[PDB]
């Protein structure tokens, strides 16, 4: 299995060209292991070096980020999230690279696009209970890169646990 | 009066109503929408028909009319 029946059914409803939303219910570290992450306003980038990179260290992020840059110089004008921003792609990019700037869901976007993967966001109350998944990429939960989104503005990384693999 | 009534789905999975004007701005749509359910505004992706709507638009812009269906996703990973 009911576990594997649970993640294969999740139901994503494409809202706009390459993002989709679920609103599965479940406790995430019942079907997913938890790799915390710093507080230190990287956790986006570090999530995702977490999951991408070899012999991640607490530095390993910044290669995320100028992953992030190359991405932002071929997509930022054509994301939609990034009307939210409100600023020029060379203004994005300073703010964006400065120390311990918040990622979010317009970098998990474009770095889908960059990376070649598949970034799904799941988003959770204070009790780690799942509220929603935004889903970037066309990909599915079990080759994605899960992220795990709590508190507004922190990330830790997901790794699907062994015997739902 | 010079209200419909419209539809959100959120990220949560709430199919909401909403009483508008079909010469709203998105802006203010985006503000019933903070009043109702608390999200602010400078957060909101509302969508309708694959499109995210921009907040100098009316929703009659986008002929959108009575119980039409829109979407609205917020961006994750920013203050609030
Ligand atoms: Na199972």
């Amino acid at each position: 299995g009911p576990g594997m029946d649970f993640l294969r059914s999740l139901d994503w409803t494409q809202v706009i060209a390459g993002q989709y939303v679920s609103n599965p219910r479940f406790n995430i570290s019942d079907y997913f292991e938890i790799v915390r992450q710093p507080g230190d306003g990287n956790c986006f980038y570090h999530s995702i070096a977490e999951l991408t990179m070899p012999n991640k260290t607490d530095h390993s992020y910044h290669y995320i980020k100028r992953l992030t840059e190359s991405a932002a110089r071929k997509y930022y004008q054509e994301e939609p999230e990034a009307r939210l921003v409100g600023l020029s792609l060379e203004d994005y990019l300073k703010r964006m690279l400065s120390d311990n700037e918040w990622g979010s869901t317009l970098e998990a976007s474009m770095l889908a696009k960059e990376m070649g993967i598949t970034i799904i966001i799941w988003t959770v109350a204070a009790s780690d209970e799942v509220e929603a998944g935004i889903k970037f990429g066309d990909g599915d939960v079990f080759t994605a890169v899960n992220l795990l989104h709590s508190g507004q503005t922190h990330f830790d990384a997901l790794r699907i646990l062994p015997q739902f693999e | 009066d010079d209200k419909m009534q419209i539809f959100v789905k959120t990220l949560t999975g709430k199919t909401i109503t909403l009483e508008v004007e079909p010469s709203d701005t998105i802006e203010n749509v985006k503000a019933k929408i903070q009043d109702k359910e608390g999200i602010p505004p400078d957060q909101q992706r509302l969508i309708f028909a694959g499109k995210q709507l921009e907040d100098g638009r009316t929703l009659s812009d986008y002929n959108i009319q009575k119980l039409s269906l829109l979407y609205l996703v917020w961006r994750l990973g920013v203050p609030w």
